[PDB]
């Protein structure tokens, strides 16, 4: 306890381990900020609570770029049977994938895994969690459908994209910026600059920045087709966003 | 909070795609906004730019960003920035950092006065 | 390490040559020669075939089957012909095409083929039967079969991509589904496929390298447009794929550009190395023109089987590069590449053609033609018999006579492909015939007489007792000296194609392309297959692709060094395998990543003792050192001055390791040996001696000589005095000490005892880091001085100081210095 | 005297030394070190001479771990396996003790060892010991859990005939053609042959499956799946 107060987490953790108080040792090692010894003592201790603690600690860290970290998280949640925790981990993985890689098929697979593990859970809110997952999954799958339809059908583009955009709270599952960007890109492919610029405007009034979802060269060609400077329009849009934030 | 967070996040994202094409100083100054300390310190480590670190620490809040100034002073000490370390420690007023600097500087009279 | 044999060939035709092609069938290569009127066929010897394929209809294109001797031909009228030379059958389609053939290309499998004409018609065929037809605008220059990473049901080998001067590229299959990727435009010089990212690499006349990513239903713009800094002719620019991801480009210029995709690093090979070769060769009465190393290279070609890159200058020179990078991944810099001695040409070379048959090269300059072949240094070891294939015809024979080793120089009629011996007769096999000779050993002189010669074709011949097993890719038969066929054995097609063999005592092993391992016994008068076929497959999954295999004396233990092929990733695998016939399992030994195993060597007599050759992977260690040194390391003073550069002249990246193998504990490391740059390769391993091949750089001839070097083991140096029964006790003690079986080692040592044996025992104890047994050995020495030193030095908590004391007592100075440095002790 | 091989003299020499050093109680450190050495000597010589009980006991009360490990090595080398195994267990290193327990007829105490440690080679050797004993279901499960499931399906063929469990096994073990024909064998003894059709479709061995199905009139499912591979 004195070492904990003074910050000597290693000595306190070793003393607790030799005393059999493994949860205090895990807390001290988490406070230390080192991963390998925590994972090792989780593996030898084989306590489900320590498995959950190690899984949460690895979830806090950068599990995305290290496959070993996510492998250990999955193993810990399987050994501890923390089905809700594993479902939440898979949901977070899918959300990160959607946010910063835009790989909706991998996100759909992760949502399917999360739904399966939630269906293996026994919590009181499990069904609620399940339905939430499936709703997101459904929306993702619909967008994935459109992602295939880039080979076959324009009318199905318009119908499915408008249906997905009209759904409230879609950004919680599929970002509407990506949908608008792909609509604009398809319209440029058809070279219908009028409807492309109309959808550009529609994407503008939703107060989301065009740059993350749309290529700059795409936008500048489309705006040159209309015959208006893009810099002035961007400045006006930024000023409008600030003036809309002012009363809020 | 929510509106400020949303706007700051969007502009930091735009900062990321702009620094991908390459803009380090002008972009870094444009996207300071409020509490971008992690991205700013990553930029400064990448560019080895310590003047922005000093600007942040002198503009940092005294009662909430204490550890940030401590680690900035540690970076100054490991980079042989003696005067920046002194001013950061004077803002810190922590005996731990001052004693660490005194022992690392290999002198013993200021060690007298700080130990006393 | 290798030599290049050149054979000029007479064209024998008044008409000027237009095209040349080389067969790729692993045995018996064939050369196709296309003139404006006549079509000629040449064999491996370079003589005109009695049968001729020349026809009144003009030949405009020719192509070789990737795995079959069947040739594909296209006329000026668009008709196609499929002709088998082995059976001499021609199958010609009248309605092949309505326009002259521009290019023919085969898929890797050999089933489906794509043919194109100038009018833009592209037909995909199955064998000789038309499958699908496409009408595309403008002539398509090239079309390569593509293998996109698609689901199994959607995966098919019919998919291919084609490019042309219209700059239109589309995905097409045999089912007439043409997905027009199209895009870009202009004259696309070359198109290449990349498997990992399913990417398309485009080189055009616009001096722009285009890096497309293509999906079945997703089309995207180029990932990166690379600008090329080339002073040569853009039209003449050609690029070839080297290794996993390397790209080698030459545009009729003195500079050779190499691009690595993993880190996208570019580096240039110059011809100043040709100046170095001229300097090293203009040391005698040799007529060589002035060093004009600014010449341009007409053509560049690469061969995977030999890992050899060949470039041809327009002044009449041919330059060779060897890929020293272990593994199938591409080299990262110039240092990995090695530069081989060049071969001069009378006139400027025009065309270079490559066939995967000993790396066969067809070189055309003007109207003259020549053949180039590679001869790797090979060495055979039997009792009192050493055979060295120094050149194509020169053979060095070494006879172990106790008074003095006897050296004989034998000159053959021509080139020899393979050598073998069985301590009684020697057997050579070349492209022409097979010969058996008997060597008569006398103190005055050793004479060799030709026993017989049989004219038969086979891949590998193994002599034993009085019969020879002849093995070809799919079969193996037995022959006698007269030449009768007692029996033959076949192999199934699904197992693949046999790659290579190894033989020791009365047990022979071979491995095929599909990682299948077969074991045979020749102790019986007729060879017999032992056990059953075993795939290199573990219950968890495939362990990798076989690279090198070896078998111990009794055949119970098999050493394997394989490559896991981590899908454009880690450089093969540095952990090797040992297989036991009894347990039918592949135990895996892990060895530090700083080294990569290269080729195993099994002891002739001992079942447990064996050795492994290792290549030190410099690049990864350098990267790790650079990464680690940049962390709180600033201005380190003293004891650091040029300790890493001048020592690399004689020290190469070749190392040797010794191991004991047992079914109980598996693998244990015994000793390590450092190989100098003079040593070229490991010849053989023996209990008292180790044999190596050493280059004679001091030789003033064009071809440097090669000698056999005999070295003593670390536990046998110094003991120069009658080795008859000592080796058994030494090996038993070494094995027991590696096992740490102290009582057995003591009871084995008791029966002999000898002061030289005692000091050797102390040396093993020092090297194995055991002190009490070392004290017992020194006590048995009855050396009072060392014992007094030990008793004085026993008052030290550090055992490293005591070990250094023992080492300096037995006169090991640098080991003592290393131990002192390791113990952080300087006062002692 | 243990180097010369004279085992009997070691007993009396060590006993005399032990009595002499026990007579003197002063400076107990060197006396205790000498006692440990002499106890190790009598233990090893008694094991070599067949005096198992006294040797194993005097190995038991002694505390120095590496000496006990060496004595266990000697006694397992000579003839005595199980006693070496308990000495290994009491010396702090137990993996070889578990290996010897599964080597010997002590599976009852080896079961907890299999329970905590997850050594796959130990599991394979334990399953081999079980199949040598004759327990088909226990070795079946042991092969299931480690990785060795290729013999699981053939043992199901021989006596178990557990088709649903085998199907579950292939769906958790990444079935290949070698087991895809094991399951052809398992479905041969059903009389319906449809599951055989789907299994051989998953196999890729789609030539003899074709003729077998058309000999049994199941073209519906097999043709439905096969209309995309060859024509």
């Amino acid at each position: 306890d004195t070492s904990i107060k003074q910050g000597d987490y290693r000595l306190s953790s070793k003393l607790y381990t030799k005393l059999g108080n493994q949860v205090e040792a895990m807390k001290c090692l988490i406070n230390l900020g080192a991963i390998d010894e925590v994972v090792n003592y989780a593996t030898m201790a084989r306590m489900p609570q320590l498995y959950i603690l190690a899984g949460n600690f690895l979830q806090t860290t950068d599990w995305h770029k290290n496959p070993q970290l996510m492998k250990h998280i999955i193993t810990f949640y399987n050994k501890a049977k923390a089905y809700d925790n594993l479902a939440g981990f898979f949901d977070a993985c899918s959300s990160v994938e959607i946010d910063e890689y835009r790989d909706y098929e991998k996100a759909a697979a992760a949502l399917n895994e999360a739904l399966k593990h939630a269906k293996k859970s026994t919590s009181e809110s499990r069904d609620f969690r399940i339905e939430q997952l499936e709703t997101k999954l459904n929306l993702v799958q619909k967008f994935v459908q459109a992602r295939a339809l880039f080979s076959s059908d324009p009318q199905q583009m318009k119908q499915i994209c408008e249906d997905l955009l009209a759904q409230p709270g879609i950004d919680q599952s599929v970002r509407s910026g990506d949908i608008y960007a792909q609509i604009i890109e398809y319209y440029y492919q058809v070279k219908n600059f009028s409807q492309a610029f109309d959808y550009i405007k529609k994407m503008q009034q939703k107060r989301i920045i065009l740059a993350p979802y749309l290529d700059q060269e795409m936008l500048q060609q489309i705006l040159e087709s209309q015959g208006v400077s893009l810099n002035s329009k961007n400045k006006n849009n930024d000023d409008e966003f600030i003036e809309e934030d002012v009363p809020e | 909070i929510n509106s400020d967070a949303s706007r700051k996040d969007l502009l930091i994202q735009r900062a990321e795609w702009e620094v991908k094409q390459g803009n380090w100083k002008k972009g870094g100054e444009l996207y300071i906004q409020a509490e971008v300390y992690k991205k700013a310190i990553e930029v400064y480590v990448t560019n080895n730019f310590s003047e922005g670190i000093v600007e942040v620490c002198r503009n940092a809040d005294a009662e909430t960003q204490r550890k940030e100034i401590e680690q900035c002073a540690a970076y100054f000490k490991k980079a042989k920035l003696h005067q920046y370390t002194k001013e950061a420690y004077l803002k810190l007023q922590d005996n731990k950092a001052l004693l660490q600097l005194n022992i690392d500087l290999e002198k013993w009279d200021e060690a007298m006065t700080l130990a006393k | 390490m290798s030599l290049f044999s050149e054979l000029p060939l007479d064209a024998g035709t008044d008409e000027q040559i237009t095209q040349i092609a080389v067969s790729n069938v692993s045995i018996n290569p064939s050369l196709a020669i296309i003139t404006p009127h006549k079509i000629l066929l040449f064999n491996e010897c370079g003589e005109k075939h009695d049968y001729e394929l020349s026809r009144n209809i003009r030949c405009t294109y020719v192509q070789w089957h990737p795995s079959q001797p069947i040739i594909a031909l296209g006329w000026e009228t668009g008709a196609i012909t499929l002709w088998s030379e082995e059976t001499k059958v021609a199958k010609e389609e009248p309605n092949g095409h309505k326009s002259e053939i521009c290019l023919i290309q085969f898929n890797p499998s050999g089933s489906r083929m794509v043919s194109a004409d100038i009018d833009g018609n592209v037909t995909v065929w199955r064998g000789i039967n038309i499958v699908s037809q496409y009408k595309k605008e403008q002539s398509i220059t090239h079309a390569i079969f593509c293998e996109l990473n698609i689901d199994s049901k959607l995966k098919s080998g019919n998919l291919f991509f084609f490019g042309g001067k219209s700059g239109v590229v589309c995905l097409a299959d045999d089912a007439n589904h043409c997905s027009d990727v199209c895009k870009v435009g202009g004259s696309i010089k070359s198109l290449l496929f990349y498997e990992k990212e399913n990417s398309v690499i485009i080189i055009t006349s616009t001096l722009l390298l285009v890096m497309f990513k293509i999906s079945t239903s997703v089309k995207t713009g180029p990932s990166k447009r690379v600008k090329l800094s080339i002073s040569g002719d853009p039209q003449k620019l050609q690029s070839i794929w080297i290794g996993s991801c390397l790209l080698a480009t030459c545009s009729h210029e003195n500079m050779l550009r190499m691009w690595h995709l993993d880190q996208d690093d570019n580096y240039v090979l110059t011809l100043h190395q040709l100046a170095q070769q001229t300097q090293t060769q203009q040391g005698a009465a040799t007529v060589i023109q002035s060093t004009n190393t600014n010449d341009q290279i007409t053509s560049i070609q690469y061969e995977k089987r030999g890992k050899v890159l060949v470039a041809g200058t327009r002044e009449g020179r041919i330059i060779f590069w060897k890929n020293l990078s272990i593994g199938s991944e591409s080299p990262l810099d110039v240092d990995e590449w090695k530069m081989l001695p060049y071969v001069s040409v009378r006139q400027g070379v025009n065309s270079i053609a490559v066939g995967q048959n000993n790396g066969l090269i067809a070189v055309q300059y003007g109207n003259q033609i020549s053949l180039v072949q590679e001869t790797v240094i090979n060495g055979k070891m039997t009792d009192q018999v050493r055979l060295l294939q120094s050149s194509a015809n020169t053979i060095k024979i070494y006879i172990n006579n106790d008074i003095s080793n006897q050296v004989l120089h034998f000159q053959s009629k021509g080139n020899i492909k393979g050598l073998d011996c069985n301590d009684q007769f020697m057997l050579l096999w070349t492209s022409k015939t097979i010969e058996i000779h008997e060597i008569i050993i006398n103190p005055k002189e050793s004479q060799t007489k030709l026993v017989a010669s049989i004219q038969e074709k086979c891949l590998r011949s193994v002599i034993h007792k009085e019969n020879i097993i002849l093995v070809n890719d799919m079969e193996l038969n037995v022959l006698n000296f007269k030449g009768i066929q007692k029996q033959n054995l076949k192999f199934s097609e699904s197992e693949g194609k046999i790659l290579n063999v190894n033989v020791l005592n009365n047990h022979l092993i071979m491995w095929t392309s599909n990682n299948y391992i077969r074991l045979f016994d020749i102790s019986r008068r007729e060879v017999k297959q032992i056990g059953v076929t075993r795939r290199f497959e573990n219950s968890q999954g495939q362990l990798g692709q076989i690279r090198y295999c070896a078998v111990n004396s009794d055949g119970s233990k098999i050493v394997i060094t394989a490559d896991q092929r981590g899908k454009s990733g880690p450089q093969a695998d540095n952990k090797f395998y040992i297989y036991d016939v009894q347990t039918d399992n592949f135990l895996l030994y892990e060895m530090p990543a700083k080294c990569i195993p290269l080729q195993p060597y099994c002891d002739r007599k001992d079942r447990k003792f064996f050795g492994i050759s290792c290549i030190i992977n410099k690049n990864i260690q350098q990267e790790k050192n650079a990464d680690e040194n940049n962390d709180e390391n600033e201005d380190n003073k003293s004891d650091k001055s040029r300790n890493e550069d001048d020592d690399e002249k004689d020290k190469s990246n070749l190392e040797f390791y010794t191991f004991f193998v047992t079914s109980e504990n598996g693998i244990r490391k015994q000793d390590q040996y450092q190989l100098e740059s003079s040593i070229e390769a490991v010849f053989a391993i023996d209990i008292p001696k180790l044999y190596f091949i050493k280059r004679n750089k001091k030789t003033n001839s064009s071809g440097q000589n090669y000698k056999i070097v005999e070295k003593y083991l670390n536990d046998f140096v110094g003991l120069e005095k009658i080795d008859n029964q000592i080796k058994e006790a030494i090996m038993n003690f070494s094995f027991y000490l590696t096992m740490d079986n102290l009582d057995e080692a003591y009871k084995s040592v008791k029966q002999i005892q000898n002061p030289s044996i005692w000091e050797k025992m102390a040396s093993m104890c020092v090297k194995t880091k055991r002190i009490d047994v070392a004290e017992i050995c020194l006590g048995n020495m009855r050396f009072a001085r060392g014992s007094k030193a030990i008793r004085e030095q026993k008052k030290e908590p550090e055992l490293d100081a005591q070990l250094a004391m023992v080492a300096i007592q037995l006169n090991m100075k640098d080991e003592a210095v290393k131990l002192y440095e390791q113990s952080k002790r300087y006062d002692l | 005297i243990e180097n010369q091989g004279n085992n009997q003299e070691a007993r009396k020499l060590y006993e005399r030394a032990v009595l002499n050093k026990d007579d003197r109680p002063s400076d107990r450190s060197k006396i205790d070190n000498h006692n440990q050495l002499c106890f190790a000597g009598i233990s090893r010589t008694s094991i070599k001479l067949g005096d198992i009980q006294r040797g194993v006991t005097i190995a038991k009360e002694l505390i120095d771990n590496n000496i006990v490990i060496e004595i266990a090595v000697v006694c397992e080398n000579m003839k005595q396996y199980l006693e070496a195994a308990e000495l290994y267990q009491k010396s702090g290193m137990l993996e070889k003790a578990a290996s010897l327990y599964i080597e010997s007829k002590d599976f009852k105490k080896a079961a907890p060892l299999i329970s905590m440690i997850k050594s796959p080679n130990l599991l394979k050797q334990y399953a081999k010991a079980k199949e040598s004993e004759g327990a088909y279901n226990e070795a079946e499960q042991t092969y299931e859990q480690a990785e060795s499931w290729e013999d699981v399906v053939r043992l199901n063929l021989d006596k178990l005939d557990n088709l649903r469990k085998a199907i579950a096994v292939l769906r958790t073990k990444c079935d290949t053609s070698t087991v895809c024909l094991m399951v052809a064998n398992v479905c041969e003894k059903q009389g319906n042959y449809g599951e055989l059709v789907e299994f051989l479709l998953k196999a890729g061995k789609k030539e003899e499956a074709f003729q077998k199905a058309q000999q049994y009139n199941v073209m519906d499912a097999y043709s439905d799946n096969m209309k995309d591979f060859t024509l």
